[PDB]
């Protein structure tokens, strides 16, 4: 999807 | 209260205003690590056309600190702060990345367009206020399949017109 992750980027 | 900066990157500037009124905690880490020029060299390293561009990564610096830290002594992670007034609206909004509750340390981004499923889960902490056409620019960067450009944008500097801490 759509996030703002630092590491594991899900959907 | 408020706090004013340039960030001078490769590839044009961004003037940036920081809400130290409703986000404080994240304004003054931010501004203690533009002290020690802990951004200098860091990249644009993630980039979603119509989303945001990220940055702020320690780990990715094209060069002090090898890891992501917070501007704090110790450099703990810090815990977020949300205000119904600031919402992921629109494009130029200042925000903190994560990997969940209170993991707050240095990556942050900018965004091109509203991504309001992001409202309180993520610490906004500022706003683009000049340099829009820039982002623009950004939001057109060629990316490879990790969605890093391929000519990712390097700050050069940040420059604090004030720090109210």
């Amino acid at each position: 999807x759509l996030l703002v992750t630092a590491g594991l980027v899900l959907a | 209260k408020k706090g004013y900066l340039r960030i001078v990157t490769t590839q044009g500037s961004l003037n940036i205003e920081l809400h130290a009124d409703m986000a404080p905690r994240a304004c003054d880490s931010f501004l203690r690590l533009c002290a020690v020029k802990y951004f200098d060299d860091t990249i644009f390293h993630r980039c979603i056309r119509n989303f945001m561009i990220q940055g702020g990564r320690a780990e990715l610096r094209q060069p002090q600190s090898p890891r992501s830290i917070s501007g704090f002594p110790g450099g703990a992670p810090f815990e977020d702060e949300f205000d119904n007034r600031l919402v992921h609206q629109g494009i130029g909004v200042l925000s903190m990345a994560n990997d969940g509750k209170h993991s707050n340390l240095s990556e942050f981004f900018i965004t091109f367009k509203s991504c309001e499923h992001l409202n309180n889960k993520h610490t906004i902490f500022g706003r683009v206020v000049g340099g829009l056409d820039v982002l623009r620019q950004w939001e057109k960067l060629e990316t490879d399949k990790k969605d890093k450009p391929l000519k990712p944008p390097k700050v050069e500097e940040i420059i604090v017109f004030k720090n109210p801490f």
